[PDB]
C-alpha cells in the first residue's frame, strides 16, 4: 500500500467539493430532522398504502422500436 | 494463463468451461455438433443453431470476431472458452478448433443439458 | 399500527436521531474528521481424447498383454491351451479324447465344457458387481468437501395437509443431500419451502415440486378418530426465487410447524433468513 | 439486492431483499420524495416495486417478452420506462 | 336451412320461429340475420349464454359497421374471455388504424401464455406496419 502524491489542480477541486458537500449535507440533515417532528403517523401509513395501490395498477402504454440489437441504456431528462 | 484477450467476451470461467466442453462432446457423439468457423457461420444463416462456443486465444482473434455480430442479430447466445486446444478435443479432433455450434433437434437426448447451459451463458452477456 | 405489512418499521424515532445528531455535532459520522494532501493507490479439470487415440491405446494396451502371455507359455509358467470346442466344432475335433468311441461321453464333455466357459462370464460379472458395492462404501464415507457457492430455491404454497406430499419432501431432501428447511402456519395455514445444494440437486427437486406432484389433487386424510375426505383444489404452488448465497447456514433439512407468522420468522431468524418469507 | 445504511455501522448494516431470479441489471430509487420505492430489472422479464422501509416486495409487472437490460422511472413517479433485449422501449403507464 | 338459405330469408325467420323453441344455433341465425336490428336481438340473445367470446366477437363486427363502441366491446371482452387470440388480434388491429397496438398485443400475450396464434399476430402485424 502507498500514498501517491501529485495533481494539485485536482486538489483545488476537493476543496470545492468540501464547501459544496458540507453545506449540502447540513441542509439535508436539517430537512430530514424537520420531517421527524410532525409524526402524525396516520397520514403516512395512509400514504404508503396509496402508493402501493398505484404501483399495483400499472400497465403498458405502448411498446415502440429502436434497433436490431438489444437496448443497453435508457435515461430520462430532468424534466 | 496469458493476458486474456480484451475483445474476448463473455469469457467463461473455469467451472462453466467444464460444463460447456462436456456438453460439446456429448453432442459430438450424437452428431448434433458442428465444428469450425465456416461450419458455424453456416448454421446461423440457416437458423438451426443453439449457441456458439469460441476460442478465446485464437491467434489472431479477428478471424472469428465476426460471429458475435452475426449472433446478436439471430438472437443466439455465445461465449468464449479459454483455449482452442481444449475445444479441439471436445469436438473429437486432433487439432485446434476455434468455434463450434451446437445445433437443434428437439427430439434429442441431450436437450436438457443444452437449455441448462444456454441459461448459464445468457447470464454472462449482461 | 399493523403487522404482516410490518408497517411497524415506518414509524419514526427521535432519540436515536437526536442522540445521533448531537453526537455527530452537526453533519453525520462522515465529516466529523474535517471539523488529505496526497491521494492513495490501494492494493487488492479433464482431457478427452479422440477415436484414433482410443484405438492406438486399446491396441498397444492389448498387444503388450497378449505377447507377455505368449512368452509365459514358452517359458512354461502357464498351461498350454487346449482347443475350444462347441456343438458346431464338436464333430471334427479328433483330440484324443473319446470322440467316436464314447459318443454320449463326448457329448457331455463338450456340453459341460461350453457351460463352464459361460459360467465364467457370469462369474466375472457378479464378482465385479459385488466389489463395486464395497468400493461404494468408501464413497459413503467421503465427506462432501464444501462447494464455494450454494445454489438455492424457495417455494410457497397454500396447503401442505396431504401426507403423501409431506412424506416425499422428507425423502428426496434426505435422498439428494439437499440442505434447507420447511415451515408453515399451524396445520391448514400456508407455508414456505427452502432447499439448498449443488445445482444438479435443486433441479430434480424443483421438477418434483412443480411438475410431478399435484398439490391441487384431492386426498382422504386419516384423523385420530378415522378417515375423512379433503379437497385441496384451491391449494397451489409457485416458485419465488432461485439464486446464490455466501454460505448456507442450514445444517440439515428440518420440517417444522409454527402457530404464528412471527416465531415463523424467528425460526428463519435463527438462520438470518427472515426475509425469505413473502406475505 | 443489498441495502446498506452507513449510519448504523455497528449493527444494522445490510437488509437483503430477495429480488428476482436470473440476475439484476439496474436498480432505481424514486428521485422525488427523498426515496421510498425501489425499482429493479433482471433477466427474469419481470420488474419490481419495493418499499424502502420494510423492503417487502409489493408488486410486479410483466409486459416484456424478453430480458430487460435497463429501466428508468419518472421523476414524479407517473412514468416507468423500461428497455429490452427484445428491442422495444416499453412505457409503463 | 343453411342449404335452403344458400340459394330466401322469408323461410329463415319462419324456421327461426320454431328454432327458439327447443352459442351454437343462436350465433348461426344471428350471423344470418346480419342483413343494427341485430344489436338488439344479439344483445338479448348473447345475454343468455355469457360462446360468450364468439358472442362478444360477433357483436363487435356489427358495432364495427355501426361505430368508439368497437374498442369498448373489445376491452371488456378480452379481460372476461382472455384465451382466444382472435379477440386481442382484432382489438390491436383497431387501435392500430388510429404506437399503442403492440402493447395490446404484448399485454395479452403473457396472460395466455405460450400458445401459437399470438406470436403470429405480432409477426403478421409487424410486417404490415
Amino acid at each position: 500500500d502507498f500514498f501517491t502524491p501529485a495533481t494539485s489542480e485536482l486538489i483545488f477541486a476537493r476543496r470545492f467539493l468540501i464547501n459544496y458537500s458540507l453545506e449540502r449535507s447540513r441542509k439535508r440533515l436539517q430537512k430530514e430532522m424537520e420531517r421527524h417532528q410532525k409524526f402524525n403517523t396516520r397520514q403516512e401509513l395512509l400514504s404508503r398504502r396509496t402508493e402501493l395501490q398505484r404501483m399495483a395498477n400499472l400497465e403498458l402504454a405502448g411498446s415502440q422500436l429502436v434497433s436490431t440489437k438489444p437496448i443497453s441504456a435508457v435515461s430520462l431528462s430532468t424534466d | 494463463m496469458s493476458a486474456p484477450n480484451p475483445k474476448a467476451f463473455p469469457l467463461a470461467d473455469a467451472a462453466l468451461t467444464q460444463q460447456i466442453l462436456d456438453v460439446v462432446q456429448q453432442a459430438a457423439n450424437l452428431r448434433q455438433l458442428k465444428k469450425g468457423a465456416n461450419e458455424a457461420t453456416k448454421t446461423l444463416n440457416r437458423g438451426i443453431s443453439e449457441f456458439i462456443i469460441m476460442a478465446a486465444d485464437c491467434e489472431p482473434i479477428e478471424i472469428l470476431l465476426h460471429l458475435p455480430l452475426l449472433c446478436e442479430d439471430k438472437n443466439v447466445p455465445y461465449v468464449f472458452v479459454p483455449s482452442r486446444v481444449a475445444l479441439g478435443r471436445a469436438c473429437g479432433v486432433s487439432r485446434p478448433v476455434i468455434a463450434a455450434s451446437i445445433t437443434t433437434n428437439d427430439a434429442s437426448a441431450i436437450k436438457t443439458q443444452i437449455y441448462a447451459v444456454k441459461d448459464k451463458i445468457e447470464t454472462l452477456l449482461i | 399500527p399493523n403487522l404482516e405489512l410490518h408497517e411497524d418499521k415506518f414509524l419514526l424515532d427521535l432519540s436515536k436521531f437526536k442522540i445521533y445528531y448531537d453526537n455527530n455535532h452537526g453533519y453525520e459520522w462522515w465529516d466529523t474528521a474535517y471539523l488529505v494532501a496526497h491521494p492513495l493507490p490501494e492494493k487488492i479439470i479433464k482431457a478427452y481424447l479422440t477415436q484414433h487415440e482410443r484405438k492406438r491405446l486399446r491396441r498397444n494396451r492389448r498387444k503388450m498383454a497378449r505377447e507377455a502371455r505368449e512368452i509365459k507359455i514358452k517359458l512354461g509358467l502357464l498351461p498350454k491351451p487346449e482347443p475350444k470346442v462347441k456343438l458346431s466344432n464338436m464333430m471334427s475335433v479328433f483330440e484324443n479324447d473319446q470322440n467316436i468311441t464314447d459318443p454320449t461321453a463326448w457329448e457331455k464333455v463338450v456340453k459341460d465344457q461350453v457351460d463352464l466357459r459361460k459360467r465364467k462370464h457370469l462369474e466375472e460379472n457378479e464378482r465385479r458387481h459385488e466389489d463395486a458395492i464395497k468400493r461404494r462404501k468408501e464413497a459413503v464415507n467421503m465427506n462432501v468437501e464444501k462447494p464455494t457457492v450454494y445454489h438455492c430455491k424457495v417455494f410457497q404454497f397454500k396447503n401442505l395437509q396431504n401426507p403423501k406430499i409431506r412424506f416425499k419432501l422428507k425423502m428426496n431432501s434426505k435422498e439428494l443431500s439437499l440442505k434447507g428447511l420447511c415451515l408453515r402456519i399451524r396445520d391448514d395455514g400456508p407455508g414456505i419451502i427452502i432447499v439448498v445444494g449443488n445445482e444438479k440437486s435443486c433441479k430434480f427437486y424443483e421438477n418434483l415440486v412443480m411438475k410431478r406432484i399435484k398439490w391441487n389433487e384431492d386426498f382422504e386424510l386419516h384423523t385420530n378418530t378415522g378417515d375423512i375426505k379433503m379437497d385441496m383444489h384451491n391449494n397451489s404452488i409457485s416458485k419465488t426465487w432461485e439464486g446464490y448465497l455466501q454460505d448456507c447456514k442450514f445444517k440439515g433439512w428440518f420440517m417444522k410447524v409454527c402457530n404464528d407468522q412471527d416465531s415463523l420468522l424467528r425460526t428463519l431468524g435463527q438462520f438470518d433468513s427472515e426475509h425469505f418469507y413473502s406475505p | 439486492i443489498n441495502v446498506w445504511d452507513i449510519r448504523k455501522r455497528d449493527e444494522g448494516q445490510l437488509n437483503q431483499i430477495l429480488a428476482h431470479r436470473n440476475i439484476v441489471t439496474q436498480v432505481r430509487f424514486s428521485k422525488e420524495d427523498g426515496g421510498k420505492k425501489l425499482v429493479s430489472c433482471g433477466y427474469d422479464n419481470l420488474i419490481n416495486v419495493y418499499s424502502s422501509d420494510t423492503w417487502l416486495k409489493m408488486g410486479s409487472l410483466a409486459g416484456h417478452t424478453d430480458k430487460i437490460i435497463s429501466l428508468d422511472i419518472s421523476n414524479n413517479s407517473h412514468f416507468l420506462v423500461s428497455g429490452g433485449w427484445d428491442r422495444s422501449i416499453k412505457l409503463w403507464n | 336451412i343453411k342449404l335452403l338459405g344458400r340459394s330466401r330469408d322469408f323461410f329463415q325467420q319462419t324456421f327461426s320461429s320454431l328454432e327458439d323453441f327447443k352459442s351454437g344455433t343462436e350465433r348461426l341465425y344471428y350471423k344470418y340475420v346480419n342483413f343494427n336490428e341485430e344489436a338488439i336481438k344479439f344483445l338479448n340473445e348473447r345475454c343468455l349464454k355469457s360462446i360468450c367470446h364468439k358472442f362478444f366477437l360477433q357483436l363487435g363486427q356489427i358495432y364495427h359497421s355501426m361505430g368508439e363502441m368497437s374498442r369498448e366491446t373489445y376491452l371488456s371482452g378480452t379481460r372476461l374471455v382472455p384465451n382466444c387470440p382472435l379477440l386481442w388480434v382484432s382489438l390491436s388491429k383497431i387501435d392500430e388504424i388510429d404506437v399503442r397496438a403492440r402493447s395490446i398485443l404484448d399485454r395479452g400475450l403473457l396472460k395466455n401464455p405460450d400458445d401459437v396464434l399470438f406470436y403470429i399476430a405480432k409477426i403478421q402485424m409487424e410486417i404490415r406496419l
